């Protein structure tokens, strides 16, 4: 089964709490790495490719069958340098960092088989959790900032087979792991079925976030999305009165360089 | 986790004895192990040593040539084939494991795990 | 069980809170010497990794586990860097390791081809040829078996008793530090002008019970001008409002 | 810091002699000092050690009672009186400076030292 590439839009998803500060009934303008609104998001589904990490990754899935179970993050994934393995084994959740020699087709199945990697190495640390259409939307944001691997997430009930549902919900911080390695690529680990995910990238962006009375982010404006969004951002309001507002500066960019000296 | 020694016995001068010992788990595989002896009136001294993965064996001056020491890596069992015994050879024999390489999991790689003692008598 | 000095045991201590004042204050350590660190500096400074190294060695050899020192153990069994940061802690184990007739279970190396590198461990059983003639198996002609046993008697000189030694090596890498000493907390004081420090957030003000609710991951809040307005106590998960002192 | 040598001699068995070794060097300031015993046929033996800042003193089993080990911190001199010297106790006696010797109970024996005694021959004539 050979599948084509496919893409969709991010709509208003990919916003997360940038900090642990409580705010109430205010609009807060912040600059951080965020998935742009309506950004092109790659749609995968027989698919376990290795993808770049870039600045950070927005990952989402729409599943009812518990097929997507984990991620591999690292620079090379070839046992020469350290990589972070985060896997839900349907027993516990294991997070460990090692110079693993990864398989060229890692997968899980039923649990009846665990491959993922061949050889292992001296891990810096290991964490193991306590033992334990589509109906479940799981959203994650993965960032590598100053040696710390930060994960934000949300679980939203859904009823949609073909695409991400539209709406707005902010992701909450999940973990802040002291990893200390460079991450340039990652791979998604899925279980084999026995008796559908979206990947986008974060970019430096300024957002005006709306906090409700209880400190929950209920809406946001992506300042670079549209002149109307720029107007909303400069006025620190989601309601703009009739009138003319100066929001930016039109600058012609150079495209070529000229170096001239006498012959 | 533990080592248990066996074999031993009483022989006449010129006879032979097959001594052996074994250990549970990853004690012998990928580790060196050897033999020591202690005469009833003497301190314990080294007899021989064999590298489990290597397979070569070194012997003491009183051991080399006269008798040999071997191993089985699949059964993690150490053997000593003693021959040409003399009254001076009466002693309690022990086998022990040398410390090994670092093992990232919960392990006792650095410990020696000395055995109980196998009595060999010549008379 | 402690490992022999030749094949010493290295326990990697990471991702934890390291209580060091208890080790210094605890009784019956025959020696406790810190190189580059101090009991008044530990229990505070954060490190990336701590490596504990445990060996059983004769009392006369205790002086050899130190930076800048030489000797049979320092050179062939456990070489410590001269540029060493950490503490060497040791205590008498005469009532633990000694056995009637002598405890010969602990081994040390006397014959080595070259000096051991700092923190390098060796588990080799290869015969030392002493630079004279081929061995082809150890024999009494300038050819020696590298490992010898100790004779730890219940009654012996103090310098000949077994001692257990733990060396705590402190390692700083570019990774975020993970091993920090314990933090100390004070009692919570309300309705007074008090200087406070909640985690890393400091200030002066009056703490009162708050009627605001914060999400489980939010630790403090701010007002309309980004001035801290309330904090969630690190131990009691309640919201406290901060009123400026008049 | 510098060492010194004073005393020694030949005595009749059952007699006694005085030993000592003045403290030398401008850097000496109440550091623990002690007495080392060496002979061609014997293992290195520690006779005693005195902590300059506290007075706590370690004695060897063959030294306790028979010999008196003391130090005068005002004169910065280390003194030992070899009372009732036995033929079995003949040796060269050296004056060393103890780096450390007592962090725990059931201890006192010196761990580390630096400069060894030059030469003080103590003998007997039966
Ligand atoms: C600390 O322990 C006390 C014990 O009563 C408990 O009430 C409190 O919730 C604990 N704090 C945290 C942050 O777990």
């Amino acid at each position: 089964t050979q599948l084509p590439p496919a893409y969709t839009n991010s709509f208003t998803r990919g916003v997360y709490y940038p900090d642990k500060v409580f705010r109430s009934s205010v609009l807060h303008s912040t600059q951080d790495l965020f998935l742009p609104f309506f950004s092109n998001v790659t749609w995968f589904h027989f698919d376990n490719p290795v993808l770049p990490f870039n600045d950070g990754v927005y990952f989402a899935s729409t599943e009812k069958s518990n097929i997507i179970r984990g991620w591999i993050f690292g620079t090379t994934l070839d046992s020469k340098t350290q990589s972070l393995l985060i896997v839900n084994n349907a027993t516990n959740v294991v997070i460990k960092v090692c110079e693993f020699q990864f398989c060229n087709d890692p997968f899980l199945g039923v649990e009846s088989e665990f491959r993922v990697y061949s050889s292992a190495n001296n891990c810096t640390f290991e964490y193991v959790s306590q033992p334990f259409n589509f109906k479940n939307l799981r959203e994650f944001v993965f960032k590598n900032i100053d040696g710390y691997f930060k994960i934000y997430s949300k679980h939203t009930p859904i009823n949609l087979v073909r695409d991400l549902p539209q709406g707005f919900s902010a992701l909450e911080p999940l973990v802040d792991l002291p990893i200390g390695i460079n991450i340039t690529r990652f791979q998604t680990l899925l279980a084999l079925h026995r008796s559908a995910y979206y990947v986008g990238y974060l970019q430096p962006r300024t957002f005006l976030l709306k906090y409700n009375e209880n400190g929950t982010i209920t809406d946001a404006v992506d300042c670079a999305l549209d002149p109307l969004s720029e107007t909303k951002c400069t006025l620190k309001s989601f309601t703009v009165e009739k009138g003319i507002y100066q929001t930016s500066n039109f600058r012609v960019q150079p495209t070529e360089s000229i170096v001239r000296f006498p012959n | 986790v533990q080592l248990q020694e066996s074999g031993g016995g009483l022989v006449q001068p010129g006879g032979s004895l097959r001594l052996s010992c074994a250990a549970s788990g990853f004690t012998f595989s990928s580790y060196a192990m050897g033999w020591y002896r202690q005469a009833p009136g003497k301190e314990r001294e080294w007899v021989c040593a064999i590298s489990g993965s290597g397979g070569s064996t070194y012997y003491a001056d009183s051991v080399k040539g006269r008798f040999t020491c071997s191993r089985d890596n699949s059964k993690n069992t150490l053997y000593l084939q003693m021959n040409s015994l003399k009254p001076e050879d009466t002693a309690v024999y022990y086998c022990a494991r040398y410390g090994g390489p670092y093992d990232p999991t919960d392990s006792t790689y650095a410990f020696d795990y000395w055995g109980q003692g196998t009595q060999v008598t010549v008379s | 069980r402690f490992a022999s000095v030749y094949a010493w045991n290295r326990k990697r201590i990471s991702n934890c809170v390291a209580d060091y004042s208890v080790l210094y204050n605890s009784a019956s350590f025959s020696t406790f010497k810190c190189y580059g660190v101090s009991p008044t500096k530990l229990n505070d400074l954060c490190f990336t990794n701590v490596y504990a190294d445990s060996f059983v060695i004769r009392g006369d050899e205790v002086r050899q586990i130190a930076p800048g020192q030489t000797g049979k153990i320092a050179d062939y069994n456990y070489k410590l860097p001269d540029d060493f940061t950490g503490c060497v802690i040791a205590w008498n184990s005469n009532n633990l390791d000694s056995k009637v007739g002598g405890n010969y279970n602990y081994l040390y190396r006397l014959f080595r081809k070259s000096n051991l590198k700092p923190f390098e461990r060796d588990i080799s059983t290869e015969i030392y040829q002493a630079g004279s003639t081929p061995c082809n198996g150890v024999e009494g002609f300038n050819c020696y078996f590298p490992l010898q046993s100790y004779g730890f008697q219940p009654t012996n000189g103090v310098g000949y008793q077994p001692y257990r030694v733990v060396v705590l090596s402190f390692e700083l890498l570019h990774a975020p530090a993970t091993v920090c000493g314990p933090k100390k907390s004070t009692n919570l004081v309300k309705n007074k002008c008090v200087n406070f420090n909640f985690n890393g957030l400091t200030g002066t003000g009056v703490l009162t019970e708050s009627n605001k609710k914060f999400l489980p991951f939010q630790q403090f809040g701010r007002d309309i001008a980004d001035t801290t307005d309330a904090v969630r106590d690190p131990q009691t998960l309640e919201i406290l409002d901060i009123t400026p002192c008049s």
